[PDB]
């Protein structure tokens, strides 16, 4: 699984979305 | 004679002809056998009388229940209890699948809160389960345009167009190549089960000082919340640290095993609701101990 873990993926997803508000 | 019942599950509809003397067990055991569902203890047959849910009692005649008797008498097959660990306790394929569908709808309907990033990851497993592996030549841009993947709550938090959402979910979708239907649905469940509002039944209550509160009944214990925060309880009583729950009139008392710890009493006005709370306390407590 290239995103590693769910714990990692959730943070990757949150930070890539963070620039929108 | 017989009377017809309609049984509603998350993805199908069934119809049975019941002898007038059928108890809940007759109907319930028949539904589960028809589904090939073996973990029957999680499920029940639900109907709603005046904006309160009720569950079919096993040792009670189907027609002695106050369900609307206008044919077809309708029941909803749903999970009533939730496992502590879905990957380990849900073995049959149909069981995992019906939990997946019951939990996904809770999330899309915003009955179970989930953070924006969790909703994106959950969506990607949801699409993986429905569409199988990703293939860019078949699933062309715009194929999720009318598919409902996210709670309205999260899309109202970002300056993002639907195509941006669909592009983002598709990337995460592609990351799940090789995962079978059941595998994606189980992954969805593993994420959803760690959410704070997952599997908890909420009831509005008042402590003796008259302050309005929420009671949470779930697989791990009893919980007391401030009404504006369903995510994090102020007080928790694990099922193993509880000696008894007594009920009288409109008053509950939670008695801890630790006698020096004060007792917690609270009131609830609706008696139909209080009966439900007790079933949920009794059933959850039973499964908790039997797992130990």
């Amino acid at each position: 699984p290239k995103f590693g873990t769910h714990h990692k993926a959730l943070q990757e997803i949150r930070n890539s979305l963070l620039p929108f508000a | 004679k017989t009377f017809t019942v309609r049984i509603v599950t998350m993805d199908a509809e069934m119809e049975f002809n019941c002898e007038m003397k059928w108890k809940g067990k007759d109907l319930f055991d028949l539904v589960c056998r028809t589904l090939g569902l073996r973990e029957t203890w999680f499920f029940g047959l639900q109907y709603t009388i005046k904006d309160t849910v009720a569950w079919l009692k096993m040792d009670k005649k189907v027609l002695d229940h106050d369900v609307s008797k206008e044919e077809p008498v309708t029941f909803h097959f749903l999970a009533k209890f939730y496992p502590e660990n879905a990957e380990e306790e849900l073995v049959q394929e149909i069981t995992q699948h019906l939990f997946f569908l019951q939990v996904k709808k809770q999330i899309l309907d915003e009955k179970v809160y989930c953070p924006p990033e969790a909703s994106v990851l959950l969506a990607s497993y949801a699409v993986q389960a429905k569409y199988g592996d990703y293939d860019p030549s078949v699933h062309k841009r715009g194929f999720l345009a009318q598919e409902e993947l996210l709670p309205k709550r999260v899309i109202n938090l970002y300056q993002m167009t639907p195509e941006m959402w669909e592009e983002r979910i598709t990337a995460w979708y592609a990351e799940h190549r090789g995962r079978a239907r059941d595998e994606a649905e189980m992954e969805y469940l593993k994420i959803a089960q760690d959410l704070e509002m997952y599997g908890v039944n909420y009831f509005t209550i008042r402590n003796k000082k008259g302050t309005e509160l929420l009671l949470g009944v779930d697989a791990l214990g009893l919980h007391i919340y401030d009404p504006e925060n369903r995510l994090t309880p102020k007080i928790s009583f694990p099922w193993n640290e509880i000696r008894n729950i007594s009920y009288s009139d409109k008053e509950f008392t939670i008695k801890p095993l630790d006698k020096k710890i004060d007792v917690f009493k609270f009131n609830s006005s609706k008696l139909r609701v209080n009966k439900l709370i007790l079933q949920l306390c009794i059933g959850n407590h039973d499964l908790f101990m039997r797992r130990r």
